[PDB]
């Protein structure tokens, strides 16, 4: 038995304009599985002709490459669809240049129609949701979360057989039974429980942080990192003026997924992420319990030998990329893709981030080329298991292949852990960070302290009705709602207090970092080699008077996380008041606060909090546009952007270490959801 | 595109005293998925209660093991059933064995409605299923072929995923788009063209003999043959006078199968079965697009390492199992499990196929034991590559397609595991001295000639019924339920007619035997009879008179002993019932293989074969194998004169013995997919 | 070993360098080998038995003769047992094994 | 080049190519009219599966015999190895620039 | 699969010493493949024929 | 004397079967275009520029 959560949503008036285009916007989102004759899309769809509005798209050659692209023939309905696949990729980034250029809102919906009634469900999906992200006119605009868009991604097998039979059955045939089965019946919906994965589908004991890296959100998370900064995207249109920041992006995001995932490791006390030989085999075992269209997700074996007769030209490929990297690191400066680059200086991240996703900013200076790979892509294949074929029309889908199902699979972990020791490899030519720079004088840092940091399981519900199909009478007046009720992490409201003193009178900006005090073997870790498991917190800017200073900073009001989604139900009945969620508005990129902090336990464990102070400097002009998301002028990761080589000279009076305990109140584990545990 | 199949049922009146018996039968068939609160099943097993009719079974303990069985508890609804889970196993076999010592046939409804109304639906179907197979009143009545009473198993997971999408949508949103994706709606009923298996389940190019290894009849074959000889059921009882040769039938049956597929993987160029080795990777892999209530099977990766630790222990028990027969065979004459054995003698073939089995028979003669471990399930498990987390825990499973009879033979596992066996067993066989001339040879009798007729092969639609399949609504079961025929290709063979041509100086009754072989192996070489006599696989058996001077057999493939026709559907057997008919094959032929399977279809269009007739004298089988005259034509082994190794083929040059070449030919589409829309 | 000789122009097999003797064609007789070795290994642990309708008893010095025999396959270890139709030498199949033909 | 095919010393790779590629092409078509399938692949660092025991001699030298399970990586190849995996690498090197 | 030695005046022929005999070894092809998919992937660059 | 470089005539077709193996034949007609000059020494393993 768990808490059911509850909790009113943080709400913000939304401009009377926008307010139709929202409207739109969710009227092509609704059952985007099935086409529906009877809406208003299906005509305007099967009457819209794009050639004839060649006029209204900004750019002709978008134009031109998508029809002579639809003249071949775009792949066929109810198929399984993945950006990896490399046919459909080309036609989904047509597809998404097409919305993009767009001249105006009414030319965008006329061509979203379009491909709702034509194209393949999947690829509409995709990118209709990139470019509500990505265009100028729809920003400010709520989309729903995407679990509650790809249902089927975000849950096991028997969850979604259950919901099956119910939409088959048309609802219970023995309702006083349901409820012994995980089915209750309540409020014209039907709930059902859910258990995540044990170890029939994870080995040595990964399944005990199932309830992490199946968290809805957590994928959610990766989900929105792929949609704002996709790799097949030139940087001026995704990001804008910070593009030359694009692989420090790259590099801290993927360092902070795995510092969170080895602390819940550390908590779970399963050590450290295992490392790996390409010519070896890996030691991963993974037995999805997932489907898409019923077609089973691909399966791997404890013992998994990934140099096999149908694999060897990836494996050559992925060895050499591999290796050209650590040739540079030889070289030190050198020309490559027609880029100076020069490992001496700090800047150089940018090209060895893009070097690693080769992304599209990568070969920017090279002449457009038709020979294409990607050292990730053919990783993620290698490691997927699925069987081999040179047959375009069959595809074995693995977790792997989506990025809303990629943080499910234990060799992402490793295989991005690789690449970021290749990537520290390289941090090691940067010169430590001085005294002169760390050092803040005149401002000593006299104590913190921290509430008591407290976890437990509560239960959430959200909205699974898209994974079903409707019927004609539901498509026309009503669907029933099948709500998912499952167990999630949360953790109560603590507040850091920080006392400090100065008696110089000057602005500072304050930064708060969590990580790991002992290792897997039970050791204590030095920050030189802790720099890279610390995971920031909070980042803020505050002023300083002359003599004692106390600040008071809440966890709701921490830099790097946001508040939960909300169901599409609320959602229209705040519209309807000219409100939205201002979290789905506001930092709807951030991780959630409920996953702050890694599961206690009864005793409690360990951790530590640094609380670092430093002078404060406005972010740049040409930095502007983006003045929500940045807070100064410093790298991100500050301090800990560089490898920390001496541990004396790095500590200062304005920085300070705290050891805390984190405790777990209520059931320890998840799975106890039974109706006799209720 | 191809031709739809259309055929005539042979049917024989039912015996008026059995027109109650089976509509109740196929009553308590009906969606066994869902119960109905509105059927009088229902009611009935809701108020029964065993114990107080203890005096309506004859057997007392049965009802004590039951009661104590079920006051432990039984498995919940809604999970996946397999007879090789020890638990289940044991739960289903108490069920069964309630079931079979009913006195009645009215006790036995009252118990299988308190089954369907209380217990899990798999262990339910599967126990009714064999009572009614086994049951002495039951003798008579046709039942459902597995195909339509396990639709799931015997489909891939598309066709599956059409039909359950054409349930929740109660029919099409856009109709005229459905035949665009191969589902007509036609007469109040959906069709669904349905695919074999592709290169993504199948590797090593043995996709092209999906269409054999996935066909319906194959997999009821086997499932209907588990049926009638289950392993942990006594011998006695299953067959009571010849269970002496329980053995030598478990080693005829396999000896067949295998050698029919073989014959496959010669007609689509694959080669010989290979051979493996335990303490070695497994090089065959398999990826089943299999599912049951949306669980998907486990999928063995190429290069599976059979010998890790957590298997060790399985590992270590199937060696010492090969270990010991080798050791018995440098015996020679010994004693096992209380019982003594002669391997110079013929007989002793009936241990070593229960030795090979595990079955009850091997441990007859010994106290019974708490401790029990099976060759074959633990081969399978080894196989299956599931994960051990599914075998050690108790509430949770991964199917495997070696879990199931219905679906043991989609696996290339399976055949390479029997082939070793049955290395094993003809290593042993090596013992028996040959067949000579005098048993050989028929003086006085000479075959002249032997012709055939063309031998064709075609494929063609065939409809069967998945309803079963799907989950119903209220309305539905109460009205009517929906109709949802899968349509596949499948193998067929033209009428064909064999000829003899017998010179006889005296009158007498004789038996003919006809089988069929191949001809050249995988490296094109002949095959000498001292390596072919196990290829050969047995057509005709049949009993006739010669008058003297010159006689002429016509024999018509309609009439072969070893198989039988397609069993009908639901609704014609319903439609047949109404006017008092039932199906003859389907009530006592149902365990031969489907007559459209006989001959292989061949990549290049044409492949040869051999057909070897032998003609011998007739002697009527011993009086005491009375009630079983429909399936014994005389007093020789199965197989015979190819039940032991030919060392001295030139034995075989009688004259009361033929062989012949022939040639298979294909007509139509020469690959079962092109079955499109615009193909069609 | 690489022979450089031939009877009648045909070549003697060749047997190369980490040569692997357990695959699955071979592995009915490496089976033989295995079991045949276990045997004797469990005779040592009896002492005192009867094998081929012989008895032996291993603490005297004449059963010498009963094991070379029994590591000979020999016809003199299979003389008080009726004649069989089903006969297998180690030293024929481990000479076969080694032989890499 | 010039002394060896004269004015076509630029097509001499172009006709290394073609001659390969038709050689390879028409031993696929027979392997495909004997139903063996397509041309395997193999790893250097993992065995050769294509055992081939040559009856023919000269000078009544046998020919080399290979086996069923060759390993290609022994203690008297390393070096030979190391080179083909290099020049393998190189040419790798070379796609990811393009010009050099 | 020849036996390696560093005398010169020792060898034991094999049928890819002689362009007389090369085809005959499946090794030949199996090598030749895999060089003619090295040159296909570069191959890859060149633009497709309008 | 005479194209003396060339596969055998013999060698065109795979051995076929009884029943008969599938293939398939490609036919292409494109403007014709004389080799260059310097090429003259080799016109006769040649036909245009292509
Ligand atoms: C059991 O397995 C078999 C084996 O796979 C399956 O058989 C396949 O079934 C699929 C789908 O039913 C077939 O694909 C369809 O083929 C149609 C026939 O096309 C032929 O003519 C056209 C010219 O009219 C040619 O272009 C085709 O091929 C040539 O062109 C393609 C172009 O890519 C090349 O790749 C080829 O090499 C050839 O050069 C054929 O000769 C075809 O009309 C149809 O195409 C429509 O749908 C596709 C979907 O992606 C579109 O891209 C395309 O533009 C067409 O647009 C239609 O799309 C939807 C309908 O899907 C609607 O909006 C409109 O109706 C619109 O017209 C499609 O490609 C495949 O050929 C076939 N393979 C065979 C027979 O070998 C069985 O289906 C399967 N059975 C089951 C039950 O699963
Ligand atoms: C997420 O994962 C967890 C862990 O795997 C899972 O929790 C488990 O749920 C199952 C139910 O699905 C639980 O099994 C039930 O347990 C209760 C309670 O048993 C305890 O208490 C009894 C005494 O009251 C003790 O004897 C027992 O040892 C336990 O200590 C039982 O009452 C249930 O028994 C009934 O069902 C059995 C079949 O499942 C029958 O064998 C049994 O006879 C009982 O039958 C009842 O129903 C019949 C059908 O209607 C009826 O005919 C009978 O008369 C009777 O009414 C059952 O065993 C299990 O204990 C849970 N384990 C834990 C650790 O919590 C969650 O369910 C799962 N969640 C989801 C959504 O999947
Ligand atoms: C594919 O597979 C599906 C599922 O197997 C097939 O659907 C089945 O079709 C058959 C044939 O049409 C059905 O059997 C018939 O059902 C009718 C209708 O019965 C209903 O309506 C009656 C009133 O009209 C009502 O009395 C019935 O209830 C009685 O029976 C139940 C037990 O069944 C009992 O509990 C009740 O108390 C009542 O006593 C029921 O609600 C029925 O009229 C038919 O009976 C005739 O035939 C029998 C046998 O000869 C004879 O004894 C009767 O006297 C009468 O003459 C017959 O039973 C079956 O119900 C369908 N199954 C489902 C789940 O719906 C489908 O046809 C297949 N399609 C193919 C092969 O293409
Ligand atoms: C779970 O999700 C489903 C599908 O997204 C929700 O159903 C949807 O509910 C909204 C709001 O009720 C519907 O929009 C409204 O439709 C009415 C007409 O019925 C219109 O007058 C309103 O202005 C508004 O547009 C929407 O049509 C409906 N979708 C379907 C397919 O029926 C459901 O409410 C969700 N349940 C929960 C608990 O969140
Ligand atoms: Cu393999």
């Amino acid at each position: 038995g768990y808490p059911l959560f509850n909790n009113n949503v943080k709400t913000k008036t939304l401009d009377p304009n926008l307010v139709n285009i929202q409207k739109k916007v969710l009227l092509l989102l609704e059952n985007w599985k099935q086409v529906d004759p009877d809406d208003e899309y299906y005509k305007i769809g099967k009457e819209y002709n794009i050639e004839a509005n060649i006029e209204s798209y900004t750019n002709r050659e978008v134009v031109t490459e998508f029809l002579s692209l639809y003249k071949t023939g775009f792949t066929a309905k109810n198929q399984i669809f993945s950006i990896y696949y490399e046919n459909q990729a080309l036609e989904v980034r047509a597809l998404y240049r097409l919305f993009y250029y767009a001249k105006d809102f009414e030319t965008f919906y006329k061509t979203a129609a379009f491909a709702r009634v034509w194209l393949n469900e999947g690829q509409f999906i995709y990118a209709f949701y990139i470019a509500v992200i990505h265009r100028a006119d729809t920003r400010g605009i709520v989309l729903p979360a995407p679990y509650e868009i790809w249902p089927e991604y975000f849950v096991n097998s028997d969850v979604l057989a259950k919901i099956n039979r119910i939409q088959m059955q048309k609802g219970l045939i023995l309702p006083e039974t349901a409820q012994y089965y995980g089915v209750l019946a309540k409020d014209n919906a039907y709930y059902f429980y859910a258990n995540y994965s044990g170890p029939w589908t994870y080995e040595n004991n990964e399944n005990l942080l199932s309830y992490f890296i199946e968290d809805v959100a957590w994928n959610s998370y990766y989900y929105y990192f792929h949609s704002k900064l996709q790799f097949w995207e030139k940087g001026e249109n995704a990001i804008g003026p910070f593009k030359e920041r694009r692989g420090e992006i790259y590099y801290f995001i993927y360092q902070q997924i795995l510092a969170r995932y080895y602390l819940e490791r550390l908590s779970n006390g399963l050590g450290e992420i295992p490392r790996f030989n390409w010519n070896d085999r890996l030691q991963a075992g993974y037995y999805p319990l997932l489907t898409t269209h019923q077609i089973p997700f691909a399966q791997r074996n404890g013992d998994y030998y990934l140099a096999n007769d149908d694999n060897i030209e990836d494996i050559q490929f992925v060895d050499s990329y591999e290796k050209t990297f650590l040739q540079f690191l030889q070289k030190g400066q050198f020309k490559a893709y027609k880029q100076e680059v020069d490992l001496y200086n700090s800047k150089s991240v940018n090209f060895v981030g893009n070097y690693w996703q080769a992304n599209v900013d990568l070969y920017e200076k090279v002449p457009q080329r038709n020979y294409l790979r990607s050292y990730e892509d053919a990783a993620r294949r290698i490691l997927g298991a699925a069987p081999r074929n040179s047959y375009e029309n069959l595809n074995v889908p693995t977790a792997l292949d989506f990025y809303q199902t990629s943080l499910r699979d234990p060799a992402f972990y490793q295989l991005y852990a690789k690449i970021l020791d290749f990537i520290n490899q390289y941090k090691e030519y940067l010169e430590p960070y001085t005294q002169d720079v760390l050092h803040f004088v005149g401002v000593k840092i006299n104590d913190v302290k921290v509430d008591k940091l407290v976890t437990y399981f509560e239960y959430f519900d959200w909205n699974a009705t898209n994974a079903v199909y409707l019927s004609e009478q539901q498509l026309d007046t009503g669907s029933p709602s099948y709500i998912v009720r499952q167990p999630r992490l949360n953790n109560q409201p603590f507040t850091v207090t920080i006392d400090i003193k100065s008696d110089v009178e000057s602005e500072a900006v304050i930064k708060i970092f969590i990580g790991p005090k002992y290792d897997g073997n039970g050791y204590p870790i030095d920050l030189e080699n802790n720099w890279v498991n610390l995971v920031e917190i909070d980042w803020f800017t505050h002023k300083l008077t002359s003599g004692q200073n106390k600040i008071e900073r809440k966890s709701e009001n921490f830099f790097w996380f946001k508040e939960d989604s909300v169901s599409v139900s609320k959602i229209y009945e705040l519209l309807n008041n000219g409100q939205v969620p201002r979290y789905m508005i506001e930092k709807f990129l951030l991780l959630p606060r409920r996953l702050l902090l890694p599961r206690g336990t009864e005793g409690g464990v360990p951790f530590q909090f640094f609380v670092f102070v430093y002078p404060y400097q406005a972010p740049y002009k040409e930095w502007e546009p983006m003045k929500e998301f940045v807070v100064d002028n410093k790298p991100f990761g500050y301090p800990f952007d560089r490898p920390v080589t001496e541990s004396y000279y790095f500590t200062q009076p304005n920085m300070y270490f705290k050891d805390v305990y984190i405790y777990q109140e209520g059931e320890e584990y998840p799975y106890y959801t039974s109706y006799w545990s209720q | 595109g191809y031709p739809q199949y259309h055929y005539d049922v042979e049917t024989r009146k039912l015996d008026p005293s059995l027109l109650n018996i089976q509509t109740k039968v196929l009553s308590l068939l009906e969606n066994w998925k869902q119960v109905n609160p509105d059927d009088e099943y229902y009611k009935i097993g809701k108020e029964y209660n065993v114990e107080a009719n203890m005096e309506s079974y004859t057997n007392r303990e049965v009802v004590t093991e039951f009661l104590s069985l079920y006051k432990a508890g039984f498995i919940p609804k809604n999970e996946v059933f397999s007879i090789f889970y020890e638990n289940q196993a044991l739960e289903v076999i108490a069920l069964y064995r309630l079931f079979y010592y009913a006195k009645d046939f009215e006790t036995f409804y009252k118990t299988a409605a308190f089954a369907r109304v209380w217990l899990n639906e798999g262990q339910f179907v599967y126990a009714f299923y064999l009572a009614v197979i086994h049951r002495a009143d039951t003798r008579g009545i046709v039942l459902p072929a597995p195909y339509e009473i396990w639709p799931e198993y015997f489909m891939n997971s598309d066709v599956l995923s059409k039909i359950y999408r054409i349930q929740m949508q109660k029919g099409l949103i856009i109709p005229e788009q459905g035949p665009y994706y191969g589902i007509l709606s036609k007469d109040n009923a959906y069709y669904f063209y349905a695919n074999y298996s592709g290169p993504l389940t199948y590797e090593d190019n043995e996709n092209l003999l999906s269409y054999f290894i996935e066909d319906i009849g194959w997999n009821s074959y086997y499932y209907y043959f588990h049926n009638r000889f289950p392993f942990w059921e006594n011998g006695e009882q299953l067959i009571g006078p010849l269970k002496e040769r329980r053995g030598e039938i478990y080693y005829y049956v396999y000896q067949k199968i295998l050698a029919r597929y073989y014959l496959e993987r010669l007609a689509n160029g694959l080669g010989e079965i290979p051979r493996f080795n335990w303490l070695d990777k497994y090089q065959t892999s398999y990826y089943p697009l299999l599912s049951s209530y949306q669980l998907p099977f486990a999928q063995r990766n190429d290069d599976y390492y059979l010998a890790s630790g957590d298997n060790i222990n399985d590992i270590q028990f199937i060696d010492t199992y090969e270990k010991t027969f080798l050791q018995l065979l440098q015996k020679g004459q010994f004693k096992a499990y209380k019982q003594e054995v002669d391997l110079y003698n013929s007989k002793s073939i009936n241990f070593v196929g229960n030795y090979w089995q595990s079955n009850a028979d091997l441990y007859e003669k010994v106290p019974k034991r708490n401790y029990w471990r099976s060759y074959e399930a633990t081969a399978r498990r080894v196989l299956g590559a599931a994960p051990r987390s599914s075998i050690n825990y108790e509430n949770m499973n991964i199917p495997t397609a070696l879990d199931f009879y219905q679906t043991s033979l989609r696996d290339p596992a399976f055949y390479q595991l029997y082939a070793k066996i049955l290395d094993y067993i003809n290593e042993y066989k090596e013992y028996l001295e040959p067949y000579s001339q005098d048993v050989l040879h028929y003086v006085g009798v000479k075959i002249n000639d032997v012709k055939v007729d063309k031998l064709v092969t075609y494929f063609e639609y065939f409809d069967w019924n998945a309803t079963n399949a799907v989950y119903l609504s209220e309305q539905q079961l109460d009205t009517v339920s929906p109709s949802y025929i899968v349509r596949q290709p499948r193998l067929n063979n033209k009428p064909f007619t064999v000829n003899i041509d017998i010179k006889s100086d005296v009158e007498s009754e004789v038996v003919v035997k006809i089988f069929l072989g191949p001809k050249y192996d995988g490296n094109g070489l002949p095959i000498s009879l001292e390596d072919n006599w196990i290829n050969f696989i047995e057509l005709d058996w049949f009993t006739h008179k010669l008058t003297s001077g010159q006689n002429k057999i016509a024999r018509k493939s309609e009439e072969f002993f070893f198989f039988k026709d397609d069993s009908v559907s639901l609704f014609k057997i319903y439609e047949l019932l109404s006017n008092g008919q039932v199906p003859s094959y389907m009530v006592d032929r149902y365990i031969y293989l489907p007559r459209r399977l006989i001959l292989p279809r061949g990549t290049q269009r044409g492949f040869p074969l051999q057909l070897f007739v032998v003609v011998y004298p007739y002697q009527a089988p011993v009086k005491e194998w009375e009630s079983m005259r429909q399936y014994i034509v005389d007093n020789k082994p199965f197989g015979y004169p190819f039940d032991r190794p030919v060392t001295l083929p030139y034995y075989f040059n009688q004259p009361n013995m033929y062989f012949k070449d022939v040639y298979v030919y294909q007509e139509g589409e020469q690959y079962p997919y092109y079955n499109s829309y615009w193909s069609q």
